[PDB]
């Protein structure tokens, strides 16, 4: 059996964690919390739960993922 | 089920997050997970639609038990 | 997300999005205030096993100022102090909230009552 179109399609329901990435900040509450986090080290989103679109900064980020998994 | 977290098992906070609505305030879950409310309602609604009614003794002649379709038409 | 999946980041975005749908819900603010203080305790326990500003409870304090501005009520203001007293760490946060009670909220009986009951808490008789 051959199915057309050949290109695959993503599942219908996104599992929350993918949806969390799309949101940005417009409320003054979000701006202050957003600003205080980036001036420090803490990330906004969970790296392992939230996938990202498929040099040294990538290497240290991979180390952060290894620690978060740990 | 409503509030049984593993953070309760491994104490990390003084108090937990409180949802305002509770299961007991609502009708409750439809299923049981250990060793019926709709069934009483269906029974009670069916009971209300019965030929035996208040003033059943008052009526002098009982309505007929069954009628042919031709007579009803 | 928090108590089971242990992801503080996911719980934060769920709370922040929730306030955009319900800007005036006091229940959402109080639980969001509680959640960040829960996050701070996990970070204090994280340090003992092995940034400074959040560990002081500053990130919860930002929730305090904005929620007071949106909801101008004494009972909601006192309520945030009730959760604040529940957390033993960052007593200064309780101290900052308690001082703003009398200064900001005046001409209302409830604030004067709370100070009275706070002083309340054969020789012993």
């Amino acid at each position: 059996q051959l199915v057309f179109p050949l290109e695959k399609e993503e599942p219908a329901i996104a599992p929350i964690e993918h949806v969390l990435s799309g949101w940005k900040a417009r409320t003054p509450l979000e701006q202050e919390i957003f600003n205080l986090l980036h001036k420090n080290k803490q990330p906004v989103t969970d790296p392992l739960l939230t996938p990202v679109e498929k040099l040294e900064e990538a290497k240290m980020r991979r180390a952060e993922l290894q620690r978060a998994r740990a | 089920f409503l509030n049984s977290t593993k953070a309760k098992l491994l104490k990390l906070t003084s108090s937990s997050i409180d949802p305002g609505l509770s299961i007991k305030q609502l009708g409750g879950l439809y299923i049981n997970f250990n060793a019926t409310q709709i069934k009483e309602k269906k029974k009670n609604e069916l009971l209300q639609k019965a030929v035996i009614t208040p003033d059943f003794e008052k009526n002098h002649c009982v309505p007929p038990y069954s009628e042919s379709k031709y007579q009803l038409q | 997300e928090m108590e089971d999946r242990l992801s503080s980041e996911s719980a934060r975005q769920l709370f922040l999005r929730a306030l955009r749908f319900h800007p005036e819900c006091p229940k959402l603010y109080k639980e969001y205030f509680r959640m960040e203080l829960m996050h701070a305790e996990k970070l204090r326990k994280e340090k003992e096993e092995f940034s400074e500003e959040i560990l002081k409870g500053e990130l919860a304090w930002i929730i305090y100022k904005n929620s007071v501005s949106i909801i101008k009520g004494a009972e909601f203001h006192v309520s945030l102090l009730s959760i604040a007293q529940l957390f033993d760490f960052a007593k200064d946060l309780q101290k900052e909230i308690y001082d703003d009670l009398q200064a900001l909220h005046t001409d209302d009986p409830l604030t004067w009552d709370y100070v009275a009951r706070r002083e309340l808490e054969q020789a012993k008789a």
